[PDB]
């Protein structure tokens, strides 16, 4: 059980097991949701400035 | 996420720990 853990923690310190990427396919989604609410006050900012 | 990331593995590095401890208590059980 040294061998497996040991093993998977410096396996998983880089990032590839399966905890560190199960959590971050669930906080790109969030930093994407952020992004997407700033493009679009944006865009309904600028065609208003326009009219 | 740097943060989230790093404080599960403290908790799971207290579970090393604990493991850690474990073989303390039969390190001296060894030495019995």
């Amino acid at each position: 059980q040294l061998v497996r853990l040991q093993t998977e923690l410096q396996m998983c310190l880089e990032g590839s097991h399966p905890e560190l990427q199960v959590y971050y396919s669930k906080i790109a989604a969030i930093r994407d949701y952020k992004l997407h609410r700033a493009y679009q006050r944006q865009k309904y900012e600028l065609s208003c400035i326009n009219t | 996420i740097k943060l989230c990331k790093e404080r599960l593995y403290s908790s799971i590095e207290q579970k090393i720990k604990k493991l850690q401890e474990e073989r303390l208590l039969m390190d001296v059980a060894n030495v019995h």
